[PDB]
């Protein structure tokens, strides 16, 4: 179990701000404890609140800080720490644990400096460079990486830059046809047949995972045709029984 | 129509004699976040019936054009449901089903009202044998009560039926009382109206194909859910998970 | 005395360096500083040929000082100080609080944090009667009263809805003789409402949106010239027609930054009426709300209901509870801009748990009814919640709740009374309860064919009109809560219908959008609410019940528009049908549901065409009682429409929005008009 | 199929000797095309950069006369779509149906393959829709605005395209990456009923642009960026573009 304090600030009664942050932290595995909380004088003051968060383990943590990092949660002036950064080693594949970015404007910690990132995008990784000009920060999607970068891991040292206010059919005409189609793909099984199947992601949305599996696994599949969505949503539900919520995915890929 | 019919006018029967004359072309949601609700609400409703509560239903006619029909049937039957609140074609529609096995094709339809009215009400069409099974059939032999409120809409209609909206909706007030769930099967309007009438601290299930009826369980999560498949499927399980005991 | 003089300041520092209004997005360092002096020079001189103008002395680094009319709001030797909302026009305070003290002025400066933004956001009656201050975007609802305080005058509140035109005078202008330049769709029902009280039709100049995102109203007026950017000809003749001479200089540099001529001058010698004093129709109360606040978001809740109804908040303290698990609790100052704006609040925040401070309890206040069925003018609405009320200083419980009703307190044996009961059920000699005090809870037709129909519609019905035929009509509640029935009164209106056969709520929901401009409480001038209440059209229920008909509330005065409005005007027969889930009903509603068929079956012989409006219920009774041969049009979102079973020659279905086909339907109507 | 012949190759051509062994309200839309007309009017004038990704049902529905319009006016500085809408809108332009559906009625009996599959192998001739422009046999519609006004568009393959046309990028890494690029500086971006292409667009935009997204499917739901940024409707795309021209032209009557 790990602790950790954050603290918030803006509009937070009003905005609903404080609300969402305790919510995505208890539905994500955690749990908190409001430490205090200074009111601003006028509506248009600001607020600010400390809250204590726990996590069952570091990854649950790590999950739980993201999604904080967005609400624009920050450590107290006393904990701020350079962001972890770990080498690329294999052209196209992040180190593991890397931090995955999202839409909104993102500062890193380097060297106790606070760095702009580039090229914002969501869904990428972080690398960092020392340059002529400077460090760079940019927003890389996974299969750009060369080996040689370095690339934020863990979740400490960074911060997002918002605004205040950016921040604030028939039923059994069904096992009628069910009906004939096992049937047919029965008969069609037995003898020899062959039979294809297309698939999207929503079979593994809804529960339809495990049925596909099981049909392929007694011989009723010949062969399967899909996208990208529908591997990866599958391995993702089977290594970490959850379904896109963008760090599970995109850990997947990276694997 | 059938009640406009005064004693002593002849009335065509049979099929022979009749011809038209028209011109020439004249004539040319998720699933088992289902099972899940089903399964809450078939516990609630367990509970209820042993402690003795009162539940309530009120259901469209849709229920009997899916399988519902006899689900709702063993529910009335086996000590479920207190009271009943429908509108006239649901009382139709149960009754064509289980006269006939057909479900609105018209003339299955006229002759099931034609009937009722002949022999006064819905309790003297039992009484006498012609209806034997049933949701309506179910209600008089278990006297669980009901009432069928008009519409502008109604074919006959039926005599049981309220075609006073002002006693119609003192008669669904009265029968709400102490009630503890209100079932809520695909029934539109009634379910609205229900609803209106009904204060905080009753259990409220709805159920609707149409996710934008559920939009209207406009009080708590902790005192209303909404489902969004067919009651078909819906009372299917619901009887099956009710069933297994 | 009579010598008029402006302040201005000029555009050397000027540009467009950050973003804090719609206006300025996209257009950050995209001001031509050139441009922008000679569109100044050219404002600047036009206006010395009629006026005196100062000059502030500009300063690097704070662009929008050029925008003068938010420096404060000057009357008499008084001036309010402008508090800005943005940090990005704080630095400029110094500055113009430097001019104003150097040229003898009292200064008065509001709580810091509480927001207000001067003569651009509050605006002079042209004759000193009152001021219009506006809020929602800028300056704070709360710094209203203060107003009135310290410049001595009646402060009336406007609510501004459009994040486009976010200061009063970007929407807003007085003029000279008591006429008017605003843009009612910047305003909600309650603001529009209030302006068309104290400004006369024949002095109201309502400007089309193709002439208020050029910021007509962002205007200049000296005497009868008015000064601004650019004008439509229709807006010229308007103007000119009532005696004003319009003047055009451009000013597009400065809307690149969301403002023109009236936000870069600023009227500091304005006319002051020893009988004008302060008046406040701002209202406050302090109520308490605990539980878990953080938690549930219960707080937010209710401070955002707050605010969508029109009203505002301070919350005064915060605690959170003993240990871990507690409840928290707050109390909160809340403000609305009148009484009216006030009961709707408080109904809100007593449905959730709120309470008064123990020093403000109050009995509830109590009306007799002297009509069988008819409550008095500003009952309370009860809700589906437990529900106590305080009488001679004892809370007592509330017996048969349910929620559409009046409560009414009578006196028995064994103690007081208090009964939940429908308006139809009120006998005279009850008491019920008015007010809010004393009171709490203890809780996919393509576009190509939308259109081909609408052209085949459209020459039927003018076909059927010219040929002395007749049209039907049956529409629900939904032609009017989609906000379609300004179509559907037109139709009403120009001869295209000949009856009209509906059910109660639609009736209801009309004579409600246009006496309130709401449709169940949600505001016709915004496509939204966080809620929306009850309140509207139960009080619309029991006006008609009052007057004992909805021929007698347009005769009275109280009904004056819409769908109904035009069926008594132009003696259309129209057919209420009563129906399970009915409020009221109205006097004019046909419970008796035999009835109901007969009245409908007479009034649709020798119909032609008929018209179905999204209204399953009566489509399908209405369809069921006409003969092959008549027209059918059925107009439902759900393609499930399905049943127009009478095949392609005469019944055509359409599956969109019902007020979307209206829309076209009339404006289709009007272009065969042409020749 | 097309792209498999060689050249020696006969053909079978004409018909002789053949035989077969057998919920957006009506308040809300008009707001929202005040709101979006207005920011498209304010762009324009700017200087700024408005870029647009569309599916063919923007054409079949009827709504490319008024997309077209848009794009010759000056309100659209690219386009990202597929394959197909760009076929159907050179068949709607060259003779007047979408997938052999007449647009001057609404319906078909059935619709042939006929007059598309004529398209794909008539630009195929050509070697592209900018060859056929210059050639006279394309002579209107939307990918004739983009030539004529030199827009950029990027054609994304998919695996559901006949043909394809010579200016569809089959290599879908190269897509990516063009869609990225023509994505560089955009203030706003419409995105007319095409789930899949609004989706992989979203994905590469970062915060602070503004996303219109049309589309009848109430789930539009994945417009997840708030109410500041991200505005969507729920209705047809043609009436949405039908209604967008109108109110650009009475913003245009001063
Ligand atoms: N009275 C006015 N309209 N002033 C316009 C002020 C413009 C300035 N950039 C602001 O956002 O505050």
């Amino acid at each position: 179990v790990e602790s950790r304090i954050i603290r918030i600030e803006g509009h937070l009664l009003d905005s609903g701000l404080i609300n969402r942050a305790l919510d995505m932290i208890v539905d994500t595995g955690g749990s908190f404890q409001v430490l205090n909380f200074n009111l601003g004088e006028q509506r248009q003051s600001t607020s600010a609140a400390e809250v204590k968060v726990s996590a069952p383990s570091h990854e649950v943590m790590e999950e739980i800080i993201s999604l904080l990092i967005d609400l624009g949660a920050v450590d107290l002036p006393q904990d701020e720490r350079d962001a972890k950064l770990e080498p690329v080693i294999q052209d196209g594949v992040a180190p593991d644990d890397f931090y995955v970015s999202t839409i909104y404007p993102t500062e890193v910690r380097i060297n106790g400096q606070w760095i702009k990132v580039e090229n914002q995008r969501m869904d990428g990784a972080i690398a960092i460079t020392q340059t002529p000009n400077g460090l760079l920060a940019q927003c890389k999607i996974l299969r750009d990486l060369k080996a040689g970068e370095q690339v934020i891991v863990d979740v400490l040292g960074i911060r997002t830059i918002r605004k205040t206010e950016s921040r604030e059919s028939s039923e059994r005409r069904v096992e009628l046809v069910v009906e004939q189609v096992a049937w047919e793909l029965r008969k069609i099984r037995d003898a020899g047949g062959k039979v294809v199947v297309t698939a999207g992601p929503v079979v593994i949305h809804t529960g339809g995972g495990e049925h596909l599996s099981r049909l392929i696994r007694e011989g009723y599949v010949q062969a399967l045709l899909g996208g990208n969505a529908i591997a990866v949503h599958d391995i993702e539900q089977n290594m970490m029984g959850t379904s896109l919520g963008h760090r599970h995915h995109l850990k997947v890929i990276n694997t | 129509i059938l009640r406009d019919l005064k004693a002593g006018e002849q009335v065509i029967v049979d099929v022979l004699g009749i011809r038209t004359i028209r011109k020439t072309e004249s004539r040319e949601s998720s699933e088992r976040r289902v099972e899940l609700v089903v399964e809450q609400v078939a516990w609630e409703l367990r509970k209820i019936r042993d402690a003795g509560g009162k539940v309530v239903v009120t259901a469209g006619p849709v229920v009997i054009h899916t399988g519902g029909g006899e689900h709702l049937s063993r529910l009335i039957r086996e000590g479920y449901v207190q009271a009943l609140l429908g509108g006239n074609a649901i009382a139709v529609h149960d009754i064509e089903q289980n006269m006939m096995g057909t479900s609105l094709g018209h003339r299955h339809h006229l002759k099931v009202i034609n009937t009722i009215r002949r022999h006064g009400s819905i309790a003297k069409g039992v009484e006498s044998g012609i209806i034997r099974s049933g949701v309506m059939y179910e209600c008089v032999r278990n006297q669980i009560p009901f009432v069928l409120a008009g519409s502008i809409r109604d074919d006959g209609p039926l005599p049981d039926t309220q075609m006073d909206l002002i006693k119609a909706q003192e008669e669904y007030a009265k029968h709400l009382e102490g009630a503890e769930m209100i079932l809520m099967l695909s029934s539109m309007l009634h379910s609205i109206g229900v609803g209106n009438m009904t204060p905080a601290g009753v259990k409220m299930v709805c159920v609707d194909i149409n996710p934008a009826v559920t939009k209207l369980s406009d009080r708590g999560s902790i005192e209303s859910v909404g489902v969004v498949t067919d009651v078909g499927l819906f009372l299917s399980l619901l009887t099956q998970q009710l069933d297994k005991l | 005395t009579s010598r008029i003089r402006f302040l201005m300041c000029p555009p050397d520092h000027y540009d467009v360096d950050y973003v804090i209004n719609p206006w300025m997005e996209g257009n950050i360092h995209k001001s031509s500083r050139d441009r922008a002096v000679e569109q100044w020079q050219g404002l600047y001189q036009i206006l010395k040929e009629h006026a005196i103008v100062d000059l502030v002395t500009p300063q690097k680094g704070w662009p929008d000082l050029v925008f003068t009319a938010n420096a404060g709001l000057v009357l008499g030797d008084n001036v309010v100080l402008s508090r800005f909302l943005h940090k990005e026009r704080q630095g400029e305070e110094p500055y113009f609080k430097e001019w104003f003290e150097g040229n003898g002025y009292t200064v008065y400066e509001l709580p810091k944090d509480l927001p207000f933004e001067g003569a651009g956001d509050a605006l002079l009656d042209r004759e000193g009667r009152w001021l219009w201050a506006g809020y929602g975007f800028r300056s704070e609802l709360d710094s209203h009263p203060y107003l009135a305080k310290w410049l001595d005058i009646e402060v009336l509140s406007l609510r501004l809805i459009d994040e486009r035109f976010y200061h009063l005078d970007t929407c807003f202008c007085p003029l000279a003789n008591g006429y008017l330049l605003y843009y009612p769709g910047a305003f909600d029902s309650y603001s529009n409402r209030l302006i068309e009280m104290r400004v006369a039709p024949e002095k109201r100049i309502a400007i089309a949106e193709a002439d208020a995102v050029n910021f007509a109203c962002n205007t200049v007026n000296v005497e009868s010239i008015v000064i601004m950017n650019k004008a439509s000809d229709a807006l010229k003749q308007s103007l000119t027609g009532v005696g004003f001479q319009v003047l055009e200089t451009p000013l597009t540099e400065f809307l690149k930054a969301g403002g023109a001529a009236k936000a870069l001058t600023l009227r500091v010698t304005e006319p002051v009426r020893d009988e004008v004093h302060a008046n406040v129709y701002v209202e406050s109360r302090i109520i308490r709300i605990e539980g878990h606040l953080l938690d549930s978001g219960l707080i937010n809740r209710a401070l955002d209901m707050i605010v969508d109804t029109g009203g505002s908040f301070q919350v005064l303290n915060f605690n959170l509870g003993e240990q871990r698990q507690s409840t928290s609790a707050a109390e909160v100052k809340v403000s609305a801009p009148s009484h009216e704006v006030m009961e709707e609040i408080i109904s809100l925040l007593i449905d959730l748990g709120a309470v008064d401070l123990p020093q403000d309890e109050r009995d509830a206040k109590l009306e007799p009814v002297i009509q069988d069925g008819v409550a008095p003018d500003d009952f309370y609405v009860s809700t589906i919640y437990p529900t106590e009320v305080r009488i001679n200083g004892q809370w007592i419980k509330v017996e048969n709740q349910r929620m559409d009703g009046a409560i009414a307190i009578t006196q028995t044996p064994n103690g007081l009374l208090a009964q939940c009961k429908i308006l139809r059920d009120l006998k005279a000699g009850e008491q019920v309860i008015v007010d809010v005090l004393g009171i709490r809870t203890i809780r996919v037709s393509s576009e190509r064919r939308v259109e081909l129909v609408v052209e085949q519609v459209a020459w039927e019905l003018r076909k059927i009109r010219d040929a002395g035929g007749k049209v039907v009509v049956t529409a629900g509640p939904v032609v009017i809560h989609t906000g379609g029935g300004e179509h559907l009164s037109r139709l009403i209106r120009e001869g295209y219908v000949q009856a009209l056969l509906g059910g109660n709520a639609i009736a209801v929901h009309d004579i409600e959008q246009n006496m309130m401009g709401t449709s169940l409480g949600v505001d016709m001038k915004r496509g939204v609410a966080v809620r929306g209440g009850h309140r509207h059209h139960l009080k619309v229920i029991n006006t008609i019940r009052r007057h004992g008909s909805i021929a007698k509330g347009v005769e009275s005065g109280i009904i004056r528009s819409g769908v109904m409005y035009e069926c008594v005007r132009n003696q259309i027969p129209f057919v209420l049908a009563g129906s399970i889930r009915d409020d009221g009903p109205l006097p004019d509603t046909q419970m008796d549901l035999i009835k109901a068929q007969e009245e409908y079956a007479k009034h649709l012989e020798g119909a032609e065409m008929i018209l179905m409006l999204s209204s399953m219920l009566h489509s399908i009774g209405v369809g069921n009682m006409t003969p092959a041969g008549v027209k059918m049009v059925c107009v439902d979102i759900n393609p499930a429409t399905k049943l127009s079973d009478r095949g392609s020659i005469e019944s055509v279905g359409v599956v969109t929005d019902v007020g979307l086909f209206l829309s076209l339907l009339t404006q289709q109507l009007d272009k065969l008009t042409s020749p």
